[PDB]
């Protein structure tokens, strides 16, 4: 498979070479939009909580 | 000169029909929901569809 | 610069002593290598223009006009054959040092410091071409075009002379550094309003504007491809050059003096737009085409807009290689079948194939192509006159469709649809005509690529 | 308006508003046997005083079927896809490439076909053969000062092939 | 996160070889619409994947470089988003154009 | 590298998925494959090239430029002091349109960091582009194609007269 | 010589070159006056690019 | 006994203008990308150190690119 | 059973209801008997010019060339300065040209009043 | 898209929906014999037998030309004049 | 070479000379040739034809040119750039042109009549405001971060 | 309906002409009746990316469902009945709007027409 192998890893490798270096070494290049947080959510970088949300009532 | 016996169009009619049966309800579950739907309709609002597309 | 004039003298007894059936390689390689040595010329950076010995300075108005006459030259140089072949030695060897000298001229115009200077270079630029149009322009009312283009341009630019006198010995001298850093702005009285009217008029004969435009199209459908060339991309391109040097002076006027050429400028776009969709003779349209375009200049002039002097400068040189183009197209199509009117050739869709690829090419240059330079030109063009006025953009964009729609008409008429089948002399397109193509359209993609190069001095 | 005669007379005058009507009719009515039903209705009308020969009441009668068509013909009529105006209307006259080009190739390319192009020469021959003689002088022998007319005579004389030909034999196969 | 500007930059570029392979053709290839159908049948395939990733959690990006012509105050760069509609409109119109390739091929075949 | 306190990066967030699914996971075996496909071996040659930087290295400098005076210090004429200073008020002119830029930039990407709630957390950076604007709009603006330093300083002489007469009138 | 020595070398020849018209000179420098500005307190871009100490204007 | 002769305009003048094109560019087109990519992954860029005390440069050591 | 189909500039009066192609006299077909004299004697020269092997430019075409040198250049021999061509020349010149004048007189006057005024919504308008 | 085409093929088809249509007979019925000369049927039902030949197959054939079939034999010679029936 | 006499200079008077040459010069009949006449607009001595011309010249004559509809030899009518065939269908339409240009400015002006009249009268169904709780979504419209809080709130029903 | 019918047929005055909603004032046939507990926690609603015009009542039954539609992607149907719930008590949310109409309807009515009688 010599087509799959040039079609999804030449440009593949060549385009992760182009996104790490020199486009990060350019200051405001690519931005993430945020992953929304929730009151039952904690954190993955550091570690620390949120309360929970407050009570339901009146359903 | 009817003749069909084509793998290829087979293929694209198969496969758009495929498309055309449960992608768009693939499409339409889990759309990320970015308005505030209706959802309380009275009658002969709801029944107006079927009732124009019927008659 | 020097450097860049000295070997262009030396160029020119080349072609004396050179033999025959050598002269033609010997000007192609040697043109070359001087526009190689021509592309060194880009040092320009920041805060001044590099000047030096002292008649001479290169802004970036200067340096991408100068370097589009430098690589103008041999193509046209190579362009040029085919109907003077059959000539004699001494008539082509004539043609081909005349072709030099115009070259010479025109680039002593377009380094000139001081303004007298380039007004004997302006009219300098003249009289050779005058001589090649009505030498070699293989038609009957050629010599009626030279004398209506002689007489329109020196009458035009004459009193711009007198004008430029009283202001040496008004003010001090005329280095274009010291009409700057010391103009005092000059009231509104009326030999001010006469002074502005005298610069403005000669160079508005030159571009031309509307009211003075029949100047162009007869000296070009009557011309050689080369005449035709020169006189479209380098001529019209150094009137607008030099309305951008002169513009520097009579600041606090123009505003209020400066109404009534717009409009006659917007309303001849529309009106020379419209006469050239229902003309006849193919080698009309790109004419009418060039005033449309230098009209659109003229606009971007007489505001004042950074924003506007980028636009103009783009235009001015994308114009330059593309009417050019558009006008080695049409001496093709004449060389190919010996006719000038149009309806007779059409077809060639099927016969000479791949020139319907450079035909599509040419005329979408021409259409503004999303990312051609032609549309970038023309898009600042029309922000900056929205900022002049909210209500203009009304006549940029009838503009627009009508381009659009006699660019596509020259296209889906002259090359679409049928062969007459009554014609059994139109050959496989030459090797030299695709070398053409090529050496018109490889510049224009890459200035698209990256155009930050060639935009104005007010960068 | 028309090769042969200078005028279409008034039969078929008459014969081209029948194919008219009736091609129209056929794009009116769907199904096909109704439009057979109204086709023999149509018939039938001109069938009402078909063997009458007062000229002047023929013609007023022709007017009147004019009128009558114009009022209810169809506005899309049934063309078929090779008419004027129909849905190919010579397609492919892109791929119709001229006869007398061919030869300006290479001759390495034309040593590709060898057969096709020493026939091909074969006919150029024929062609210059009988050009000039029988061709020309039975054009500028039985042809009038005014020609009058534009049916060519065959050339029933001797030999060789009816006169101007080349471009009429040699046209494309409409379908390559 | 480098995978899913990674994997939308290649599903763009995957859109440009076989206009290289006919300037690089100087042949009659009898397979060039096999090529054509076989790379976008391969961009839809690695482009459904990074949708995929919208829709589990988001990282919701835009890209930018290759600035040109920084003219005055502004500036313009090649610069393209990957949100909502820029996200699931993609891979609609790749199915539906990779038919279209299968029966341009059957349609137009005589050509 | 670049300097982060005039590119200044919000704290970050991220939050720990935590299935709650059993299909499971395509996206956990679709990055453990990019990684070992990917990451790896374009790391490997970077490394290489980085050694290749290693061997032997080169330097660029900032071109600094010193403080000629003034414009409001030169006479009439005196073309050599001009220059000078003219020169030095255009190249304040282009670090300025730069200083536009660099902002423009920010508000972009605090724009597109809030996402769908642009109106809050991003109120300091549209009231600094504010800022910087009125500076901009009122200082270098309606002076044309024909800027030498001279019509900004008449600008400026107009617009501190106007605002002279403003506090008269309304003191 | 129209091609292969004239446009692939004026196309590396202007694909770098120096900051045409002080690009990125412009940009380095920004970048350290705009810290400057922001970590000293002053107002970034302060209005009134001559001092208004240096003006004798025009009196009633 | 199915096929036949297709006219075709011609394609000898054509392909020939396109091989000499593709080779043309080929011929420094190849030796310059190697070139290009040569000097900037075996020798490196610059590095961006400041102007160090008592030290004047020259009108080089300003700019990334060695060729530059 | 109709409207009898009024014509225009544009709805062309089709061959069927003319009506003058009923009252046939005697020069109507002569006039077509000697039309067809003119049609059958262009179509003979032409296919003389056109199927002739030695025959190596196009057929050179005189109409069109006459019909060229019509619409170019023979305008202006004739031409004499009339009161409808004057006055509809000084009215297509002239006009159009004074009325762009006077709405941009127009415009141009309100914007100068505006931002003399003080309050031109110039909340940032950098590229004039 | 491939309908293949031949003269004794074609011959058979005219002649076919000739002998379909009833109010001749099919016994003086040649290849080549006339139709208003010998079979006697008129002008107007001779138009509705080309218009046969056009509904079957698939181009008209204009009324310059409608004038002069009059025969089996030179309406294959027409037809075979449009499709370019040889080999 | 061509003879400088087959062009077309002057105007047609008188009656004998330039309706002879005419006739015998555009290949016309004698009667037919009819010039323009002298308007005093340029325009030579060139004819007048009846302009249409081109979705007329029914298809299956077969002359030389096979979508120009030519015949090499004509007068080359003078306004032929606005009328070849991709230009301008005067074709006979199949009702008028007076009748087709009052229904459709019939039409047009009723649905913008109606368009009107819909625009001065909505539709709502019985529904209140869109409640929003913190002061009408305050410190998430435009802004005022700590201005002027203005209480108004929404009551239980 | 036949509300807006009469709106535009008969009288104009009964029918209040909407989106000038409060006319009559507040705790007028309320008296001391307001809770809206509005439980979202503010802080929380911002910190979350919802939208404008979702930053709305019932919002913490979106914050469920969003939880669970985060945690569980490729399961296909499993989130419900908390969507479900969402649109229940936004369905409460529009039959609360529709009492404050017809209790602005009534009001107008009732008092308007008992005002002008004895008026
Ligand atoms: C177009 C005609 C342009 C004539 C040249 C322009 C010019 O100098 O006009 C002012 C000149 C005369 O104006 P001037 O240049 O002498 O200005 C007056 C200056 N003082 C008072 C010091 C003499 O007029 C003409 O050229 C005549 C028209």
């Amino acid at each position: 498979s010599i087509f799959a192998f040039t079609h999804v890893l030449i440009p593949v490798w060549i385009i992760h070479y182009y996104l790490k270096y020199h486009v990060t070494t350019k200051p405001y290049t690519i931005v993430e939009k945020k992953p929304r947080i929730f009151p039952g959510d904690t954190i993955l970088e550091t570690g620390e909580v949120i309360p929970p949300m407050k009570e339901f009532p009146d359903q | 000169n009817i003749n069909e016996n084509n793998p290829f169009l087979i293929n694209s009619i198969k496969r758009l029909l495929i498309g055309s049966l449960f992608a768009g309800f693939i499409i339409s579950n889990n759309i990320p929901p970015m308005t505030i739907p209706q959802m309380t309709m009275p009658h002969y609002l709801k029944m107006t569809a079927l009732t124009v597309t019927i008659l | 610069m020097l450097k860049y004039i000295i070997p262009t003298m030396m160029l020119m007894p080349l072609t004396w002593l050179s033999k025959n059936s050598m002269i033609w390689i010997n000007t192609t390689l040697h043109s070359l290598l001087i526009s190689l040595t021509s592309l060194l010329l880009l040092n320009q950076f920041g805060d001044n223009s590099l000047n030096f010995s002292l008649t001479f300075f290169s802004d970036s108005l200067s340096t991408p006009l100068l370097i589009l006459t430098m690589w103008l030259l041999p193509l046209m140089l190579m362009a040029s054959q085919h109907h003077l072949s059959k000539e004699n030695l001494a008539r082509k060897k004539l043609f081909i040092s005349m072709l030099i000298l115009l070259q010479l001229f025109l680039i002593m115009t377009f380094t000139a410091t001081e303004l007298i200077f380039f007004y004997i270079m302006f009219e300098a630029t003249l009289v050779p071409t005058l001589i090649i149009i009505t030498r070699w322009g293989n038609q009957t009312e050629r010599l009626n075009a030279g004398l209506y283009f002689l007489f329109y341009t020196l009458a035009g630019s004459l009193p711009l002379l007198v004008a430029l006198i009283y202001i040496q010995n008004t003010m001090g001298s005329l280095n274009f550094l010291i009409l700057q850093y010391w103009v005092q702005p000059m009231p509104n009285s009326w030999s001010n309003t006469f002074m502005w009217l005298a610069c403005m008029m000669a160079f508005m004969v030159k571009m031309p504007l509307y009211g003075l435009h029949l100047w162009l199209p007869k000296a070009h459908v009557e011309a050689p491809i080369a005449g035709s060339m020169v006189l479209a991309a380098i001529l019209l391109k150094l009137g607008g050059y030099g309305m951008m040097r002169i513009t520097l002076l009579l600041n606090p006027i123009t505003d209020f003096m400066a109404y009534p050429f717009i409009m006659l400028s917007l309303w001849g776009m529309i009106m020379t737009s419209s006469i050239c969709l229902r003309q006849t003779d193919l080698k009309s349209l790109i004419a009418y085409s060039s005033v449309s375009h230098m009209a659109l200049v003229i606009v971007a002039i007489l505001i004042q807009t950074p924003w506007s002097y980028m636009g103009a400068t783009a235009l001015m040189i994308a114009h330059g290689l593309t009417s050019s183009m558009l006008f080695c197209l049409a001496n093709s199509n004449y060389e190919r079948v010996h006719s000038r009117t149009m309806i007779l050739a059409r077809g060639l869709q099927t016969l000479l194939p791949l020139m319907a690829a450079w035909w599509l090419l040419a005329s979408l240059t021409n259409l503004a192509l999303p990312p051609s330079i032609n549309l970038i030109g023309e898009l600042f063009v029309v922000m900056s006159t929205f900022s002049w006025s909210n209500i203009t953009i009304i006549l940029m964009g009838l503009n627009m469709v009508i381009t659009a729609l006699y660019s596509l008409y020259m296209l889906i008429t002259t090359q679409r649809g049928k062969h007459t089948h009554h014609i059994n002399n139109i050959l496989p397109s030459f090797t030299r005509e695709n070398a053409l193509m090529s050496l018109h359209m490889l510049p224009l993609l890459l200035l698209s690529l990256n155009p930050k190069i060639i935009l104005g001095p007010l960068y | 308006f028309l090769p042969s005669a200078a005028y279409l007379t008034h039969q078929q005058k008459v014969l081209q508003l029948y194919k008219r009507a009736l091609r129209h009719l056929e794009s009116r009515c769907v199904h096909r046997d109704k439009y057979r039903y109204f086709a023999c209705l149509l018939r039938a009308r001109f069938d009402e005083h078909k063997n009458e020969k007062d000229m002047v009441k023929a013609t007023q009668l022709l007017r009147e079927a004019e009128k009558e068509f114009w009022h209810g013909q169809h506005p899309q009529p049934y063309i078929f896809p090779e008419s004027p105006g129909g849905t190919s209307y010579e397609r492919y006259e892109c791929y119709k490439v001229p006869e007398w080009c061919l030869d300006d190739w290479h001759p390495s390319e034309k040593a590709m076909y060898p057969d096709y192009f020493a026939k091909r020469e074969q006919w150029k021959k024929l062609r210059r053969e009988s050009w000039e003689r029988e061709v020309k002088q039975l054009q500028e022998e039985t042809p009038v000062g005014g020609p009058r007319t534009e049916a060519l005579p065959p050339a029933r004389k001797q030999g060789d092939l009816p006169p101007l030909w080349w471009h009429i034999v040699t046209r494309p196969r409409e379908r390559p | 996160m480098n995978l899913f500007s990674s994997l939308t930059l290649v599903t763009l570029i995957l859109l440009t070889m076989p206009i290289a392979a006919i300037n690089f053709n100087t042949h009659k290839f009898t397979n060039y619409p096999l090529y054509v159908k076989t790379t976008i049948s391969c961009a839809f395939i690695t482009s459904m994947i990074p949708t995929m990733m919208f829709i589990h959690t988001g990282q919701e990006m835009i890209i930018s470089n290759w600035h040109w012509l920084t003219i005055q105050t502004l500036k313009l760069s090649l610069s393209f988003k990957m949100d909502f509609f820029s996200m699931m409109f993609v891979p609609v119109a790749l199915f539906v154009t990779w038919s279209i390739m299968e029966f341009s091929m059957w349609y137009m075949h005589s050509d | 590298s670049w300097d982060k306190d005039v590119y200044p990066e919000p704290p970050r967030r991220t939050p720990a998925p935590s299935p709650q699914t059993s299909l499971p996971n395509p996206i956990t075996y679709l990055t453990k494959a990019f990684d070992l496909l990917v990451d790896r071996p374009v790391t490997l040659v970077r490394e290489f090239i980085e050694r290749q930087h290693a061997k032997n290295k080169y330097y660029y400098y900032h071109r600094e430029f010193r403080r000629v005076p003034d414009i409001t210090e030169c006479h009439e004429k005196d073309v050599l002091c001009m220059f000078e200073a003219e020169m030095q008020w255009k190249r304040d002119y282009k670090v300025d349109q730069e200083i536009v830029n660099i902002i423009q930039e920010r508000l972009k990407a605090c724009q597109q960091r809030e996402g769908e709630s642009h109106r809050q957390n991003c109120a300091k950076e549209l009231q600094q582009f504010t800022q910087v604007v009125k500076a901009y709009q009122d200082r270098y603006h309606d002076l044309g194609a024909h800027y030498s330093a001279r019509k900004c300083l008449a600008k400026q002489k107009q617009r501190m007269l106007a605002e002279r007469k403003a506090t008269k009138e309304a003191a | 010589f129209g091609f292969s020595i004239v446009l692939v070398l004026g196309s590396t020849f202007v694909a770098y070159l120096p900051d045409y018209r002080m690009q990125e000179w412009a940009r380095r420098e920004a970048e350290r006056l705009v810290k400057y500005r922001e970590a000293h307190g002053l107002p970034l871009m302060e209005s009134n690019c001559f001092d208004p100490s240096k003006i004798q204007l025009p009196e009633d | 006994g199915k096929r036949l002769f297709i006219i075709k305009p011609s394609g000898f003048y054509d392909k020939r203008f396109l091989k000499l094109l593709r080779f043309y560019i080929l011929l420094t087109g190849i030796p310059v990308v190697i070139g290009i990519t040569l000097i900037n992954v075996f020798i490196g860029e610059a590095e961006l150190a400041e102007i160090p005390e008592g030290y004047v440069p020259e009108h080089w050591e300003y700019f990334k690119h060695p060729i530059s | 059973s109709f409207p009898k189909y009024e014509p225009s500039r544009l709805a062309s009066l089709p061959t069927t209801l003319d009506p003058a192609e009923y009252d046939i006299s005697s020069e109507t077909r002569k006039a077509q008997a000697e039309r067809l004299a003119i049609r059958s004697r262009l179509k003979r020269e032409y296919q003389l010019q056109y199927n002739d092997p030695s025959r190596r430019g196009v057929v050179e075409d005189p109409a069109l060339i006459r019909w060229t040198c019509a619409r170019s250049a023979n305008v202006y021999p004739n031409f004499r300065p009339n009161t409808k061509t004057s006055l509809l020349g000084a009215l297509f010149g002239i006009g159009p040209l004074i009325f762009w004048y006077y709405v941009f007189k127009t415009d141009r006057d309100r914007k100068e009043k505006l931002i003399q005024e003080g309050k031109l919504d110039r909340t940032f308008n950098i590229s004039y | 898209d491939a309908p293949p085409l031949t003269l004794e093929g074609i011959k058979d088809r005219v002649l076919y929906v000739l002998k379909l249509y009833d109010k001749i007979d099919p016994e003086k019925l040649s290849v080549n014999s006339h139709f208003m000369k010998d079979l006697g049927l008129d002008s107007l039902d001779q138009v509705e037998i080309i218009m046969a030949m056009e509904d079957e197959f698939g181009f008209e054939i204009p009324d310059i030309d409608a004038e002069k079939l009059m025969c089996p034999q030179e309406i294959v010679d027409y037809i075979a004049d449009k499709k370019d029936v040889y080999e | 070479s061509h003879i400088t006499k087959d062009m077309l200079p002057g105007p047609y008077p008188k009656t004998p000379e330039e309706r002879a040459a005419a006739a015998k010069k555009y290949n016309m009949r004698v009667e037919d040739y009819e010039p323009y006449p002298d308007d005093g607009m340029g325009y030579g001595d060139y004819p007048k034809l009846p302009d249409r011309s081109q979705q007329e010249r029914d298809p299956w004559y077969d002359w030389d040119h096979p979508d120009l509809r030519l015949n090499w030899g004509e007068p080359m009518h003078w306004d032929l750039d606005m009328y070849i065939r991709n230009r301008v269908d005067t074709s006979p339409t199949p009702v008028n042109w007076n009748l087709m240009c009052k229904h459709l400015f019939g039409f047009v002006a009723f649905m913008l009549f109606m368009f009107w009249v819909g625009e001065t009268y909505p539709t709502y169904q019985p529904v209140g405001p869109k409640q929003y709780p913190y002061n009408n979504l305050y410190l998430e419209r435009g802004g005022d971060p700590n201005k002027e809080p203005e209480p108004v709130v929404h009551y239980e029903i | 309906g036949a509300h807006l019918a009469r709106r535009y047929l008969g009288d104009a005055s009964v029918e209040p002409e909407p989106l000038r909603m409060p006319t009559f004032p507040p705790d007028y046939g309320f008296p001391e009746r307001k809770e809206r507990e509005m439980v979202a926690t503010q802080q929380e609603m911002n910190d979350a990316q919802l939208v404008l015009q979702q930053r709305d009542y019932c919002a913490h039954y979106l914050i469920r469902f969003l939880k669970c539609k985060r945690d569980s992607f490729p399961n296909f149907l499993a989130c419900k009945h908390e969507q479900h719930d969402w649109d229940y008590c936004e369905h409460l949310d529009y039959v609360k709007r529709m009492k404050e109409f017809e209790r602005e309807r009534r009001l107008l009515q009732r008092k308007k027409r008992r005002e002008q009688r004895e008026a």
